[PDB]
C-alpha cells in the first residue's frame, strides 16, 4: 500500500513535467518518473509508457517489453492495453501475426471506450479488411469517434496537422527570416507568426504567449485581420490571456464595423450566443450574411446552424444544407459533422449510408492523433526508420490514407528493420493494396508493380495489366498508360498489338507535359521495330 | 498465408454463452485456440478462435434451373438496352442484336453527321472467370462479329464479345469497356437476371466466426456492448 | 584528332555517369528519363553531349564538303564564331521564349548551317585565286550549295506558316535569320558559277568585275530590306530588336562600299 | 570631323526635339520629368544622347592623353569596344536585374576603363617599339595610369562594400572586373618600370626578357586564381554565369604559352 501512494506521486511528479514543459530532454524526464510507477505496476502509468516503448516515441524502442507490458495491462481489463495487443497481432510485430485474435482484442478495446479501437473497427467494417464490409456497423464505430472530435476539440482544441506524403515527396520536395521580418515592425508578418504561434504548424510549436505580444503589436498598426484576433483571443480566453466578453465584443464591433470579415463573424456570434450582450436574432443573422458574402470558414458554417436548429430563421434544410456544403470545402471540421449528421439522420437529405461515412472519416481523421503523423514523420528524418513505421503502422490501422502510403512507402524501401527482410514486401503489398484503393494512384500503379516484378507476389503480368489499367481510366496517371503502352508492344500478359501500343503511349503525351520526352524514346523504338518487320517482309 | 490471407477472410464475434457447443461443420476449431479476454468492468470472457480452412467447394451445389441463356432471353426481348459515355466516344451495346460506337459530329451548331462504325451483329463443365479488379468472378460470353471492318487488320471485319456478370443492385449497365486487340472487344454488363444461378452469384468468403463464450459468472454479453446495441436501434428506426 | 578523342572518351563517361545516377533513384524508363529531363545538373552534362556529338559530327560533315582547312577559314570561322555565339544567346534571353528543348536546338542548329556556308564562302573566294581546280572539287562545292539552298527555303516557309499558325513570336525572328542566309547560299552559287564560268575561258574575264559588283549590289539591298522590316516589326513588338545588330551594319558597311565602288565604276 | 560634329548636332536637335515634346503637354516641370522617365522613346533618345556625349568625351580624353591614333590601336580598340558591348549587353539580360538607367552608367564607365586599359597597353607595346620618346608622353601615360589605378582602386573598394552589405548581385562581377582591371595595371605599371629602366641605359639588357617573363607568369598567375574564383562564384550562384567566356581563355592560353616559355627559357 506504501508503493501504492509512491507511485502514484512518481506518475504525477512527471506527468506535470509533461504538460508543462515542451523540450525533448524535458519530456524524456517526465517519462523518467512515469517509467518508475511503471515498474511498481501503476495502471495508468502503464498506459503511457507502453505506447512510448511501443512507437519508439520519448523511449528507446523494444517491442518485447512493450507487449510483455501489454499482457499485463489486458488482464486488469484496460481500454488502451487491449487496443494496442490487437495492433500488435494484426501487424505481426512480436507476435504471429492473427487476423482472428486482432479482431477480438479491437472489439474489446472499443467496448472499454477507446477511440483508437473505435476507428480502426470504424475503418475495418467500411473497407471490409479483415470482417465483412458494412454501413451499419462501420457508421456506430465512426460516430462514437466524430462524436469526440466534435465536441472536445473542435475550436476549443484543434489540430490542424499537415498531412505529408513520402511518396510524393520523393517526386517533388516540397521561419528565422519571418522572425526578423515580424522584429522590422511589418503587421503582415507579425500575423502570420501570430497565426504559427497561436495555433502552430509548418514545424513551428505553439507559443500561446508569443502570439499574444506579437498580435498586439500588429494590433497597434491596424490591421484588420489582427484588430479581430486580438478581440478573439480576448474572448476565447486562456491563461495568458483571460476570458472577458466585455472587451472583446467591443473590439470586434469595431472591427466589423469597418471592413473585417473576422470582426463581423465574431460580433455576430458574440450577439447571437449572448456572450455580454443581449440576444439579437436579425442583427447577427444580417451580419453572418456579410461574413458568409465575405468568404469567411467560420461565418458560413454558423449561419447555417441557425437555420439548421431554426434559431432566428426558418427551418429551411435546403439553405442550412446550403451553408454547411458551401462551408464544407472551405475545409471546417464543423462542416463535415454538420453535413454528416444530416445525412445520416435523414433529414434535409435523403438518409444516406455512404455520404455520411465518407463525411464522419474525414471529421475523425483531425483527431488528437493525428499529430501522430509528424511524430512518424519527424522520426523518419531523423534515421529512426524502426520508430516511423510503428508509428505509420497504427494509422495505417486507423484507416489514413497518407499513412497507408508513408506505411508501405518505408516498407518498401527496405529501411525499416522492426519486421524481417522475408516478410516486408507482403507487408508493403498490404498498404499499398490498402491505400490504392482510398483513391490514390502512385499505390495503384505500384499495386501494378508488384505483380510485374513478383515483388511479394507470384509474377502475375495479367494482374499487374489490371492495375495499370485502373490507374489511367480512374486517375489518368501519365505513367499509367505510357506502361500500359510497354505491355501492349511487349505482349506481357495481353495480346500482343502495336497498333494499341501507339495509343497508350501518345495518352501519355497529352495527359502531361512530363511525358514529351519518355514516349518520345519509345515511340521511336516502336518505329523501329515497325522498320524492322517492314524489312523481313 | 499470402494472397488469400491478406485481408480478405470475414471474421465475426458472436456471444453465445457459457451453455454453448462448438461446430462440428464447416470450419475447424480447437480447443487451445483460445484466449482469455477481461473487460474494463471485470467481466471474465473466453473467446474461442477459429481455424481459418475457408476451403474446398462442399457447399451442396444443387442447381434444377433453367441454362444461364434463359434468364437473358427476357433481357434481349425488351429491348430496352444501356448506353455509356466516355471522354470523347460512345459505346453502346444491346443486348442480343447489335453493338454500336459512335461520337455524334457536331459543327458550331450546323453539324448533324456521325462517326458510324459497328461492332458486331448477332444476325464445357466449367464455367469460365474473368479477374475483375484483381478479384475472380464468373461470367457468360456470347460473340457477335461481322461489324464495320477493320482497316489496320487486313479489311477483316470487327468481332465483339458479351460478358455477363451478376450484380444484385445495378440495372443492366455497362461497367467498363476495352480492347483486347484492335478491332477485338470485351463488354462487362452488370445485370441483375442472372444472379438467381449459385455458381454466376457473387461469392463470398465464408465468415470465420468466433464464439466469446462467457466465463461462468458473467452475463451473456457484456454490459458496454448490449448499451450500444441499444443506442444504435435507437438511432437507426427513427432515421 | 587524338585530342578530339580523349574529349570524345571523357565525355561519354559523364553522359553514362548521369543516366546510370538517374537509374539508382528511379528504377524504370518513365521515372529515370522525367527526372532527367527535370534536374539542371543532370540536363547540364545532355547538353554537353549534344554539342560534343555536334563538333565531332561538324568535324565529319567539314571532311565531305571539303578536304581541309586552307590555314585562313579557321581564322575566319572562329572570329565569325564568337559574333554568332554572342547574338544567338543575346536573342534567345531576350525574346523570353525560356531555355528549351525545342529553342536551343533550333538555334544551334541555324549555327551550325551558318558556319558551314561562311566555310564555303571563303572557298569560293579561294576559288577565283586557285588556278588549280580538280572535278571532285567542284562537285563537293556544288552538293554543299545544293543542300544549304533546299534547307534555307524549307527552314523559311515552315517558319511563314508558323507565323500564320501562331502569330509574332521567337520563330520569326529565327525565320529572318535563315532567309538572310538564303540569299547568302545564292550569292555564294553566284560566285561559284561566275567563277566556274571565268574558269572554263582562258582569257581574263572583263564582265566578272561588272557581275560580282552586280552580285553584291543586290545582296546589299536585299540585306537593307530584311533588316529594315525586322526592325520596324521589332519596333511594335513586345520587346526591342536587339540581338543581330553587328550584323546589320557589317552588311549596311560592305553595302556602302559596294555602292561606291559601282559609282567609281560608272564614272 | 565634321560628321561627327554633324551627328552630335543632330542628336541635339533629337533630344530638344523630345524635350519640348515633354514640355509641351506637362507643364510642370515635376509632370515633365515624370513624363520624359515614363516616356520609352524619349527615354530612347536621351540614352541616345548620353552616348553620343560619352563618344565625344573618350575622344577628348583620348587626345588629350595620346598624341595621335596609331592606326592599328584604333582598330584593336573598336574590336574590343564591339565586343565589349555585345557582353555587356548579354550580362545585362542573363543576370534578370531589371533595366534602369542607374547600371547604363556605371556600365559604359566600366568599357570606358576597359578600352582606356587597352588603350594604355598598346601605348606601352608602342613606346617598346619605338626609339623616339618624348617626355610629355612618358609624363601623360604616367597621370594616365595613376588616374586609372585610383578609379579602380575606389570602384573595387565601392563595389567590395557593396557586395559585402547588400549580398549577390551584378555588383560582384562588376568587383570581380575592377579587380582584372587592377591587376591588368599593376602589370602594366611593372612592365613600365622595366622599359624605363632599359630604356635608360643605351644597350640591350639581357635580363629584361627574364623579368618581362617572370612579370607575365605573376599576371598569369593571378588572371587564373581570378578567373576561378570567378567560375567558383559563378557556380554557386544561382544564375548562369554566360558573360564573357572568351576572356578566361586568352588569359588561359597566354599563361600556358608563357609558362611552357619560361620552361623552354630555363
Ligand atoms: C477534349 O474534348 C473531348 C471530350 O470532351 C476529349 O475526349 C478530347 O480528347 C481528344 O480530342 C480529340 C479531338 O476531339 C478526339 O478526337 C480525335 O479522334 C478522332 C477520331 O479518331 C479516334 O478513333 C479512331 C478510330 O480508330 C479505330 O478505333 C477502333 C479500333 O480501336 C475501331 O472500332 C474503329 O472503327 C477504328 O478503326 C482512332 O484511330 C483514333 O486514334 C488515332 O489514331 C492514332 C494512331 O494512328 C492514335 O495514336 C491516336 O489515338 C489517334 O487519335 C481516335 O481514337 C481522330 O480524328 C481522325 O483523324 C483526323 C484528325 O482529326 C480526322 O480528320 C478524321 O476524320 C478522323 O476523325 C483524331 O484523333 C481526333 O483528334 C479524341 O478522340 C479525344 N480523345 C482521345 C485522345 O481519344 C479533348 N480534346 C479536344 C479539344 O477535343
Ligand atoms: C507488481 O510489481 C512488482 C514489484 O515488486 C513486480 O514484480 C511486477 O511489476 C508486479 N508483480 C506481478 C505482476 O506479479
Ligand atoms: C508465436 O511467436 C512466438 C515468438 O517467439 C513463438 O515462440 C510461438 O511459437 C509462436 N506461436 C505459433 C507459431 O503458434
Ligand atoms: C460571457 O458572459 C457570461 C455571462 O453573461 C458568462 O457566463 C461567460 O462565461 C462569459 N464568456 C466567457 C468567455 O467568459
Ligand atoms: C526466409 O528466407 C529464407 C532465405 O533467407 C528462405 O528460406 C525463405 O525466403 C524464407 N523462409 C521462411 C521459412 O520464412
Amino acid at each position: 500500500r506504501r508503493q501504492m501512494q509512491e507511485a502514484e506521486m512518481m506518475y504525477q511528479t512527471g506527468m506535470k513535467i509533461l504538460n508543462g514543459s515542451n523540450k525533448k530532454s524535458q519530456k524524456r524526464e517526465a517519462y523518467r518518473y512515469l517509467q518508475k510507477a511503471a515498474s511498481m505496476n501503476h495502471t495508468k502509468a502503464l498506459e503511457r509508457v507502453s505506447y512510448a516503448l511501443l512507437f519508439g516515441d520519448y523511449l528507446p524502442q523494444n517491442i518485447q517489453a512493450a507487449r510483455e507490458m501489454f499482457e499485463k495491462l489486458t488482464e486488469e481489463g484496460s481500454p488502451k492495453g487491449q487496443t494496442a495487443l490487437g495492433f500488435l497481432y494484426a501487424s505481426g510485430l512480436g507476435v504471429n501475426s492473427s487476423q482472428a485474435k486482432a479482431l477480438v482484442y479491437y472489439t474489446f478495446g472499443a467496448l472499454g471506450g477507446n477511440l483508437i479501437a473505435h476507428m480502426v473497427l470504424g475503418y475495418r467494417y467500411w473497407a471490409g479488411i479483415g470482417v465483412l464490409q458494412s454501413c451499419e456497423s462501420a457508421l456506430t464505430h465512426y460516430r462514437l469517434v466524430a462524436n469526440h472530435v466534435a465536441s472536445d476539440i473542435s475550436l476549443t482544441g484543434g489540430s490542424v496537422v499537415q498531412r505529408i506524403r513520402l511518396p510524393d515527396e520523393v517526386e517533388n520536395p516540397g521561419i528565422q527570416y519571418y522572425q526578423f521580418l515580424a522584429e522590422k515592425g511589418d503587421v503582415q508578418a507579425q500575423v502570420g507568426l501570430g497565426q504559427l504561434h497561436l495555433h502552430g504548424g509548418r514545424g513551428v510549436e505553439q507559443n500561446h504567449q508569443r502570439a499574444f505580444d506579437y498580435f498586439n503589436l500588429a494590433a497597434n498598426a491596424g490591421n484588420s485581420h489582427a484588430m479581430a484576433f486580438l478581440g478573439k483571443m480576448y474572448s476565447e480566453g486562456s491563461d495568458i490571456v483571460p476570458q472577458s466578453n466585455e472587451t472583446a465584443l467591443h473590439y470586434f464591433k469595431k472591427a466589423a464595423d469597418m471592413g473585417n470579415p473576422v470582426g463581423q463573424s465574431g460580433l455576430g456570434m458574440a450577439y447571437l450566443y449572448g456572450r455580454g450582450v443581449q440576444v439579437n436574432y436579425d442583427l447577427a443573422l444580417k451580419y453572418f450574411q456579410k461574413a458568409a458574402e465575405q468568404g469567411w470558414v467560420d461565418g458560413q458554417l454558423q449561419l447555417g446552424s441557425m437555420y439548421y436548429n431554426g434559431i432566428g430563421v426558418k427551418r429551411d434544410y435546403k439553405q442550412a444544407l446550403k451553408y454547411f456544403n458551401l462551408a464544407s470545402q472551405g475545409g471546417h471540421i464543423l462542416a463535415f459533422y454538420n453535413l454528416a449528421q444530416m445525412h445520416a439522420s435523414g433529414t434535409g437529405v435523403m438518409r444516406s449510408c455512404h455520404t455520411a461515412v465518407e463525411l464522419f472519416k474525414n471529421v475523425c481523421e483531425r483527431g488528437r492523433w493525428s499529430e501522430r503523423l509528424m511524430t512518424a514523420y519527424n522520426s523518419y528524418k531523423d534515421g529512426d526508420y524502426n520508430a516511423a513505421v510503428i508509428q505509420y503502422l497504427l494509422l495505417a490501422e486507423q484507416g489514413y490514407e497518407v499513412a497507408q502510403s508513408n506505411a508501405a512507402f518505408i516498407l518498401d524501401q527496405r529501411e525499416a528493420s522492426i519486421v524481417g527482410e522475408n516478410e516486408t514486401y507482403p507487408r508493403a503489398l498490404l498498404h499499398w493494396n490498402r491505400a490504392a484503393s482510398q483513391g490514390y494512384t502512385v499505390a495503384r500503379i505500384k499495386l501494378g508493380d508488384y505483380h510485374f516484378y513478383g515483388f511479394g507476389t507470384d509474377v502475375d503480368y495479367e494482374t499487374a495489366f489490371i492495375h495499370y489499367r485502373l490507374a489511367s481510366e480512374q486517375q489518368h496517371s501519365a505513367q499509367a498508360m505510357f506502361n500500359l503502352g510497354y505491355m501492349h508492344e511487349k505482349g506481357l500478359g495481353i495480346k500482343q498489338d502495336i497498333h494499341l501500343a501507339k495509343r497508350f503511349y501518345d495518352m501519355a503525351a497529352e495527359a502531361s507535359p512530363d511525358a514529351q520526352v519518355p514516349v518520345f524514346l519509345a515511340l521511336c523504338k516502336l518505329g523501329v521495330v515497325y522498320f524492322l518487320q517492314y524489312i523481313r517482309e | 498465408a499470402l494472397p488469400q490471407l491478406s485481408d480478405d477472410i470475414p471474421f465475426r464475434v458472436n456471444w453465445p454463452g457459457t451453455e454453448f457447443s462448438l461446430p462440428t461443420t464447416g470450419v475447424l476449431y480447437k480447443e487451445d485456440n483460445y484466449v482469455i479476454m477481461t473487460t474494463a468492468h471485470k467481466e471474465k470472457y473466453k473467446c474461442i478462435l477459429p481455424l481459418v480452412t475457408s476451403g474446398d467447394e462442399e457447399e451442396e451445389k444443387d442447381y434444377k434451373g433453367p441454362n444461364p441463356r434463359e434468364l437473358l432471353e427476357p433481357l434481349f426481348k425488351q429491348s430496352s438496352c444501356s448506353y455509356r459515355i466516355e471522354s470523347y466516344w460512345t459505346y453502346e451495346v444491346c443486348h442480343g442484336k447489335h453493338i454500336r460506337q459512335y461520337h455524334e459530329e457536331k459543327e458550331t451548331g450546323q453539324k448533324i453527321n456521325i462517326h458510324e462504325y459497328y461492332l458486331g451483329n448477332m444476325l464445357s463443365n466449367e464455367i469460365p472467370t474473368k479477374n475483375i479488379e484483381g478479384q475472380m468472378t464468373p461470367y457468360y460470353p456470347v460473340g457477335m462479329g461481322n461489324g464495320t471492318p477493320c482497316s489496320l487488320k487486313q479489311n477483316r471485319p470487327r468481332s465483339s464479345t458479351v460478358m455477363y456478370i451478376c450484380h444484385p443492385e445495378s440495372k443492366h449497365e455497362i461497367l467498363s469497356v476495352a480492347e483486347v486487340t484492335t478491332c477485338e472487344y470485351e463488354v462487362v454488363i452488370l445485370t441483375p437476371l442472372l444472379c438467381s444461378h449459385p455458381k454466376y452469384r457473387f461469392r463470398a468468403s465464408p465468415v470465420n466466426d468466433i464464439f466469446c463464450q462467457s466465463l461462468p459468472g458473467s452475463p451473456f454479453k457484456p454490459l458496454t456492448l448490449r448499451q450500444l446495441e441499444q443506442q444504435e436501434e435507437i438511432l437507426r428506426v427513427p432515421f | 584528332m587524338f585530342r578530339t578523342a580523349v574529349m570524345m572518351a571523357a565525355s561519354l563517361a559523364l553522359t553514362g555517369a548521369v543516366v546510370a545516377h538517374a537509374y539508382y533513384l528511379k528504377h524504370q524508363f518513365y521515372p529515370t528519363v522525367v527526372y532527367l529531363t527535370k534536374s539542371s545538373p543532370s540536363m547540364a552534362v545532355l547538353y554537353i553531349q549534344a554539342f560534343v556529338l555536334v563538333f565531332l559530327l561538324g568535324k565529319v560533315m567539314g571532311k565531305v564538303f571539303f578536304g581541309q582547312l586552307r590555314a585562313a577559314e579557321m581564322e575566319h570561322l572562329l572570329e565569325r564564331s564568337w559574333y554568332a555565339v554572342t547574338e544567338t544567346c543575346l536573342a534567345f534571353t531576350v525574346f523570353r521564349d525560356d531555355f528549351s528543348p525545342r529553342f536551343v536546338a533550333l538555334f544551334t542548329l541555324l549555327l551550325f548551317l551558318k558556319c558551314f556556308h561562311w566555310l564555303a564562302e571563303d572557298r569560293v573566294d579561294f576559288m577565283e585565286r586557285s588556278p588549280n581546280i580538280s572535278w571532285l572539287f567542284h562537285c563537293r562545292i556544288v552538293s554543299l550549295m545544293f543542300l544549304l539552298g533546299i534547307l534555307d527555303f524549307l527552314f523559311v516557309s515552315h517558319a511563314y506558316h508558323s507565323i500564320l499558325t501562331r502569330g509574332a513570336s521567337v520563330q520569326l525572328v529565327f525565320g529572318f535569320e535563315y532567309a538572310i542566309l538564303m540569299t547568302m547560299v545564292l550569292t555564294i552559287f553566284i560566285k561559284y558559277v561566275l567563277h566556274s564560268v571565268d574558269l572554263q575561258s582562258e582569257n581574263p574575264w572583263d564582265n566578272k568585275a561588272v557581275y560580282m559588283l552586280y552580285t553584291e549590289l543586290f545582296t546589299g539591298f536585299i540585306k537593307v530590306l530584311l533588316y529594315m522590316a525586322f526592325m520596324t516589326i521589332m519596333i511594335k513588338v513586345h520587346t526591342f530588336p536587339l540581338f543581330a545588330i553587328r550584323p546589320m551594319y557589317l552588311a549596311m558597311r560592305q553595302f556602302k562600299k559596294a555602292v561606291t565602288d559601282a559609282i567609281m565604276s560608272r564614272r
